[PDB]
């Protein structure tokens, strides 16, 4: 939820590099949070391995 | 899952745009088959 | 806090976008004739403006008190003629 | 098996009619969810409420009232509120979009297509009947659904059912006070309408109420809910002859032919009587004399219009609780041997009494006390051409500058209407003339 | 179920939309996030009269956020309650118009309508009642002014059965704020006073004096400008959203305001205002209210009434309170001031009453009116156009730039046309 | 019960294949080492369709790669998903030949080919029914086209009756991004036209559009343009593998689309397609899923429809969704957009439901439809094809490989006869 | 005892079948596993339900039910769903690929390797009957296996059995909405052969269905299972004059001998309209006079062409439950007053009552409210020219161009077959105007 409030408050077009940067980051962390936690709800059980 | 749909993830080798890192080594892999050979 | 009309909601659970989003639900009911306009049905109003001692509206007065008199159940016109000479089932001509 | 059909046109008529069936339900003794608290076995028959409502198989009684207006919003809350189980899910037919104080868009428009399932809707209805006598058109002449629509589905209904007596109960603009700006041209171009439709229609205005709720009742903030209170007792005067017995039962039949010399002069006057608060209710002697005094008083009624300057063709006494004929004799003499109460010469006898042994029903959380004797007063005087004439102005200084005619016009109404109706009413204010001299 | 497509045009529009979501969107019980953080059903029961609700509890609006550079749509987002509105309808151009109405309506605010029609079709199709068109533009700026007239006129060619209204802030009579604003104005004015079925036109000067000595508030900022504009504009769709006693939809309060269809310019009003320290020594009541809206200060156009006659008033009221009290307040304000009312229409007052009131009032008020002194606006507006236009000001940027003299000339005709028609309504008697 | 044979030829159908099998196999719950790591048993009626079992629970597709050349097959080895493929069914050369569609079909292309169809023939006969066969090629190139179209022919002269088709990327006509590109598509479709059936059209800028104008993504590369068109793949089969409330599988939507022979360039789509940012924003409703699906803004092919009127349709839905309100919405948007269809034939739109919604969304859609603005495309090429011809530019590379004018000729012609049939059944009228 | 025997064909009649035999297990008190529980017989011996279950002596009962599509589908998701053990193995029959909207493919290519084994399973089903009533077959004319594989059947069980009853269920092409293309091309070549070889064909359309469920039924996004829920009501209402017993009963000869006056006349509607929601029920008394009244409206024909543009030309009345035999022939009295409807000069008479006592059945999870009345009203009609007229211009309108013909050329069928389909349907339309004229 936070990545996402931060990502929605970008602006209208990220011309610049350092925009279309912050756009890509912001997006590939909150896919690979949400891979961790459909991962993780979509399961119950949940052992740990060593 | 590595290919989802619905937030649009197509997963590939960290390459381009703001993941490149002068690494994710594009040397190219030996295939261990050699060939379609008739002869 | 107070506002105009009372409504003393217990926060009305959360509406996380996460939850909202990412966990499908595959349970359109077919009573509605979109799935966007789901706020056509559902709506609770019947028994708060009834706990209102007073109601936010002026079209929900009419029979907001309890009932007073005993509607006064003497003079009333009860049928005799053709709801009584007239009887469902039954020739006379007696079958033992 | 006496029937009544009520239709509740506009937002006026939807909200009379909200009134109307709270008092009907705790007159009958119906609980808002439509079950009867009792049940076959107690009760008797238990036939009083068949003129409005119907009982269902296991016991739930739908009444036979058709709650349509164009736009969404007051049938609505009639559908959410208290009384949502007790109406026909498909009896409260709602519109699109609204006419919005418009003959114009409520006669040539979206009223097309609302009129077939209402008129279906009538249809299973009077088909559900087995006796139907009357209907009960209840609508205001402020305009939209309640003007353009009512004239269409009075029409429709004349064309349909052939003979049929169509009361019907209008909410008339006040001299000085009404709402709308086209309130004069929807008044003429509903009259236009009903007056050849109509068979013994009722005129209510929203200032005589008013000043009644402040003089008699003590009401320092009178409102619409009383107005509708109030017009639901005299709607249900007016039918209790029909669900309760007494001295003198008297129906729709014998009512219209009484009350309508002429078939154009069918333009009655209804005044309630008493309408006092308890304060003042401990401090008398409510009877038949005074009650009579009061109906025939000038500041008792409920058009805004001078009775004494009028002249009286037929009225109907509807007394209602234990009223004694004698007295109503006695009375009704009284009546007639006052001199400022004026009758035309060709009825010298234009009393019709008729009393009804059930006394009034007081709603809770109402304003009128409870009373022993209660009086109807229906009369067909001459001071309604007041109105005709007022009205008359107002769209005469409407059509000098032909302002608010563009959106007649395009919406597709055309000057020849307007032209017509003024000169319908025309003629009917000279038909008052002739009748009166 | 009369659903309304709401649009702002340039940073007028843009900051008057911003704080109008603000406002509805208090009223309705929408959060920043925009769910549903409300109170009762009733706020719920209508609410998609504003809002294309998403699955779940998602209720963004149906609002079009136009102009020819990002800018303030960036801001919009950065502020409070911006997160509200949907990616996608922010269609905007690159450069700019500003304050040139040949770049808003001929120049690349004319390649930008194809879009903007687009998301405006996509909205208008994802309805099923679509009963108008709210734009909030700047009526004597650029993208505010060109744009939005261009749009008004679009919109009105392919749905022309709706009913369109255009709030608009109208050229100042004092100061300037824009050097090129008679230009401007009358080139909107020009296309405006064809197609909008209601044209609101606040003022600032009025803003700032009900302000300054009616709220006081000493250095009153601009978020209470923004947000006395929008009490007005949220008071008078009350009717289409919010239940209760004798309503006025958007067409009613057209039929009742308009007698004649080049007639439909009227002044806004909010009357409940009580000054910070003397609040609690006024009684609010309807007559109150009817006090404070009749009378002159209030009125948010500027254009003092008794320099001419109110055509049409309509008042909308909103709380739990009686029908006598409206209706005899109105009976006393017309035998009252006869004398400056229009003596031709018996009963010059339309009245609607709504029993739920906004976030901090028991009760509420909202003025508007068609009044014969709104034409010292457009006279004072002609005044000027002909002043400049005698001497050739700012002109060779529209000539240059897609223009002709023979259109400001026609705008200049539809100027004095509807003064003339302001001036012959008004001097006329009964008979 | 049905049977697809999966046939990638060439560096593009290569890498198309590569991501059509990862996107299958996570939706029959496929690991990429073989084993079936899923939850729920619709995925293991109908696995067979695309997988054959083998020696211990392992399922290996039913694909064959084909090319010239190693290169993007060591991609595809070393990629994910990409030791699932049986490595037998590998037929590649050591040439590197390439862009040249005489040494690709009347050269070598000829020397493997029989190793191909063998491969392909032991495919075919491990299967009972052989619906038929799904071939994934560019057109515009060496190994993909010109051996690729060998194929084609040879298969239809060995199974003359089992429903094949190809999804043909098509040249793109914004830049060129290979210089014998018209030549290669002119020699291609030329033997297209005759043998397949089920051409579905996939064009580049097209898919650049959708990625960048629908799903924002700065960064769209190849991988996000394969997963559209591996959409589109697994859309039109979804039918046989899942079941639904009205199934329709290739031959059905073949027969029901083809009106005549050479009238099989279809144009496939996709739905929903929305951004990660307007994702919260959007209702995942079936009205929202036709117009993104009749909107010009959903094509793989970069060819325009407004221009030209729809001959038959296709939208192959996907999920639990109402019946009434999915053929009520291809009714409403029949009647709405009438005169961009063709009215010689009623109801030219068919309705596809299947029971099962791929990972992760509600509701999935898929739009393929036979429509005759694709001509502008062959206009295209054939212009280019006769402007290289008329003065001989880059033939001796085909006329030193075995091959002749006469060819050339024969194809333009063919593609002037089906430009002039497209013409003529775009301006047939009723009667 | 009075068996009758279902053959479903096309993915549309096997869910239809779907429906209906879950539908007849609750009716008969049938578990899903075959068995009737100890307590839900009515003893003594009762045979009110050997017209649909045979009885395969262990307490398990098996269905007379001939399942079959070309396609491996929807028979795998009936053999796979709660419906298994229901259903022997080998009465499920499924073929190589899918007919896939082709008419050809369905009568000449994919059909003829599989019409041996359905004909020689409805020869062990039929054989294992004492007395046949006759076939039931259900599918749709859209194309595939439901149209030409069932025009198969039908000429294979005309060659082979002769003379029985044989009662079609025709999923009809709507108007407006449609799914194939080929659909007029299907329809044309399926009633040229269903034309010689039918008795009765129950011809229903989605988009009428679909306005009967949003209207009456208020399911406003309703689904191919809610309208098989319906077909299988009204296919349950037809069959129980077979089974539970009451006044008047109506057989299969009996429905058939007063339906057609002309051999090739055999196309009626059918409507079932107390089709009221449990919401909308409660508030209603549902009267067989209201319900008989309402079978006769063209807002409740499921097919789409309204009566009124027509002569009637013969109708079977079906009430079913608790139906007293005097307010049937009160409300015909009444329908034969009424001027709305019209009848053909040389039928005077021309109403047939079937009456039970079995009040209908509910199925836990449709909408359907327990009523104790139901009508099943079947009438031959002049205005189902409507649908053939339309059709026709349709099948002509696309064959101008000769598009989609060479499909059904390169199979095995040859042009000659669409002419002389064109020429049946002219005759067909000619021979409906003779005699309604
Ligand atoms: N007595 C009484 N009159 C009412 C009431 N409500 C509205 N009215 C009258 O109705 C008039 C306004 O016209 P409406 O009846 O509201 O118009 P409508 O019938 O709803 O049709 P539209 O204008 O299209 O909405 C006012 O002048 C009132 O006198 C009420 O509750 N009681
Ligand atoms: N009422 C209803 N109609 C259906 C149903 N399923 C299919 N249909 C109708 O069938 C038509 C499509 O043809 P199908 O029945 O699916 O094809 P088929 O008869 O099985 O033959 P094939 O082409 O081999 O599949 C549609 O137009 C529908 O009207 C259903 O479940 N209920
Ligand atoms: N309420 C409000 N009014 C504004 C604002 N900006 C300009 N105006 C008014 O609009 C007129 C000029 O508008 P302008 O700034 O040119 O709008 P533009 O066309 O979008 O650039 C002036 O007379 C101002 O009174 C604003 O942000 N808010
Ligand atoms: N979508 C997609 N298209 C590709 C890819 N690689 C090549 N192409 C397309 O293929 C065309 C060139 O054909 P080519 O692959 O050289 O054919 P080949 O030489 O026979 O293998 C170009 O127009 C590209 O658009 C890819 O990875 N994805
Ligand atoms: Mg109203
Ligand atoms: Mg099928």
């Amino acid at each position: 939820e936070e990545i996402h409030h931060q990502y929605q408050g970008l602006s209208v077009v990220t011309d610049t590099a350092p925009k279309k940067a912050r756009k890509e980051r912001m997006e590939a962390e909150m896919k690979q949070l949400e891979r961790d936690i459909e991962l993780l709800e979509k399961h119950k059980v949940i052992y740990i391995s060593n | 899952a590595l290919n989802s749909l619905a937030p649009f993830a197509t997963t590939y080798k960290p390459t381009c745009g703001y993941f490149f890192s002068r690494s994710t080594n594009n040397k190219k892999k030996q295939m261990g088959i050699p060939a379609t050979d008739l002869v | 806090k107070m506002k105009e009309i009372t409504y003393f909601n217990n926060n009305k659970k959360s509406n996380s976008t996460y939850d909202r989003l990412f966990h499908v639900k595959h349970g359109y009911q077919n009573k509605l004739h979109r799935d966007d306009r789901e706020h056509t049905r559902g709506l609770k109003v019947y028994e708060e403006e009834s706990s209102k001692a007073v109601p936010a509206l002026s079209s929900s007065a009419y029979g907001h008190r309890p009932p007073l008199e005993k509607t006064t159940r003497k003079h009333a016109r009860i049928e005799h003629v053709m709801k009584g000479f007239y009887r469902h089932r039954g020739t006379n001509l007696p079958e033992y | 098996m006496r029937e009544c059909i009520s239709i509740h046109v506009g937002q006026a008529g939807v909200q009379i009619g909200n009134a109307c069936w709270e008092l009907y339900c705790l007159e009958h003794g119906i609980q808002p969810d439509g079950q009867m608290p009792s049940d076959k076995t107690i009760g008797g028959g238990d036939d009083s409420f068949n003129t409005f409502f119907s009982e269902t198989g296991a016991g739930k009684h739908v009444p036979r009232a058709v709650f349509v207006d164009l736009e969404p919003t007051v049938v609505d809350e009639v559908r959410t509120g208290t009384y949502r189980q007790l109406f026909h899910p498909e009896q409260l037919i709602t519109g699109k979009e609204d006419a919005a104080n418009n003959y114009a868009r409520g006669h040539y428009t979206i009223g097309k297509e609302i009129v077939d399932l209402v008129l279906d809707r009538i249809r299973k209805l009077a088909d559900q009947c087995t006796g139907l006598q009357g209907f009960l058109i209840f609508h205001s002449f402020g305009g939209g659904t309640g003007s353009g629509f009512a004239s269409l589905l009075m029409e429709r209904l004349s064309v349909d059912y052939g003979k049929k007596s169509k009361l019907e109960f209008a909410i008339y603009p006040a001299p000085q006070i009404s709402t709308a700006v086209v309130e004069p041209y929807n008044t003429i171009l509903t009259t236009h309408t009903t007056l050849e439709h109509s068979d013994c229609a009722f005129m209510v205005d929203n200032e005589a109420i008013y000043d009644i709720c402040r003089r008699n009742l003590d009401i320092e903030r009178p409102t619409y809910t009383n107005l509708n209170r109030l017009i639901a007792q005299i709607v249900s005067s007016i039918t209790a002859s029909l669900r309760f017995d007494g001295a003198l039962n008297v129906d729709l039949t014998e009512f219209q032919t009484n009350l309508v010399p002429y078939p154009r002069i069918h333009f009655p006057l209804a005044t309630y009587a008493p309408v006092i608060s308890a304060e003042k209710a401990y401090h008398e002697q409510l009877s038949v004399a005074e009650i009579t005094n009061a109906c025939f008083e000038p500041a008792n009624q409920m058009v805004k219009c001078d009775p004494r300057h009028g002249k009286y063709m037929a009225c109907c006494m509807l007394y209602r609780g234990d009223v004694v004929p004698k007295d109503v004799n006695a009375a009704i003499a009284t009546i007639k041997t006052k001199r400022t109460i004026q009758f035309v010469d060709w009825c010298p006898t234009g009393f019709k009494v008729g009393i009804n042994y059930q006394p009034p029903t007081v709603v809770p959380g109402g304003d009128l006390a409870k009373v022993q004797r209660a009086v109807c007063m229906l009369s067909n005087t001459t001071a309604i051409a007041e109105a005709w004439a007022r009205l008359d102005h107002k769209f005469d200084l409407m059509y000098a500058k032909r302002a608010f005619v563009h959106w007649y016009v395009g919406e597709g109404m055309e000057e020849g209407e307007f032209s017509e109706a003024r000169e319908d009413l025309a003629a009917l204010e000279k038909d008052y003339e002739e009748v009166g001299v | 179920m009369r659903e309304i497509v709401h649009m702002q045009a340039g940073q007028c529009g843009n900051q008057i939309g911003a704080k109008f979501w603000e406002v509805i969107s208090d009223e309705h019980g929408i959060d920043p996030t925009g769910t549903y953080h409300g109170d009762s059903d009733l706020q719920l029961e209508r609410i998609n009269v504003y809002y294309n609700e998403a699955t779940g509890g998602k209720y963004v609006p149906r609002a079009v956020l136009v102009d020819l550079e990002p800018g303030t749509m960036d801001s919009v987002r950065s502020g409070p309650f911006g997160q509200i509105f949907r990616p996608d309808n922010f269609v905007f151009g690159q450069s700019g118009a500003g304050n040139n109405w040949a770049k808003g309506h001929y120049t690349e605010g004319a390649e930008l309508v194809d879009s903007v029609l687009d998301v405006v079709r996509k909205e208008a199709e994802s309805c099923d009642c679509l009963q108008g068109f709210q734009l909030t533009h700047s009526l004597g700026g650029g993208t505010g002014s060109g744009m939005g007239t261009l749009l008004i006129s679009k919109i009105r060619e392919e749905y022309p059965d709706r009913i369109m209204n255009t709030f608009s802030v109208v050229p100042s009579p004092k100061v300037s704020d824009t050097v090129v604003e008679p230009y401007n104005a009358t080139l909107s004015v020009h296309q405006l006073v064809e197609n909008t079925d209601e044209t609101y036109c606040i003022d600032n000067e009025a803003l700032y004096d009900i302000c300054f000595r009616t709220l006081k508030l000493t250095t009153p900022t601009y978020g209470d400008l923004n947000h006395l504009v929008s009490a007005t504009m949220s008071g008078v769709t009350t009717c289409l959203r919010f239940p209760g006693q004798l309503n006025a939809d958007l067409r009613k309060l057209a039929v009742n305001m308009v007698p004649f269809p080049r007639l439909h310019f009227f002044m806004p009003g909010f009357a409940p205002l009580t000054s910070r320290g003397s609040q609690q020594y006024r009684a609010l009541t309807v007559p109150e209210l009817t006090q404070q809206m009749f009378d002159a200060k209030n009125m948010m156009a500027a254009c003092d009434p008794r320099h001419g006659r109110y055509l049409t008033v309509a008042a909308i009221f909103r709380g739990r309170m009686s029908m006598k009290e409206v209706d005899e307040q109105m009976l006393n304000v017309q035998n009252k001031n006869s004398s400056y009312f229009v003596e031709w229409i018996p009963n010059n007052v339309k009245t609607a009453v709504c029993d739920i009131p906004p976030r901090g009032l028991k009760m509420s008020a909202t003025f508007i009116g068609n009044s014969t002194a709104i034409q010292e606006l457009f006279k004072r507006i002609s005044e000027q156009f002909t002043a400049m236009f005698r001497r050739k000001a700012f002109l060779h940027w529209y000539t240059g730039e897609g223009m002709d003299e023979m259109e400001f000339t026609e705008a200049e005709s539809n100027m004095n046309d509807l003064v003339s028609e302001y001036q012959q309504y008004q001097d006329a008697t009964a008979e």
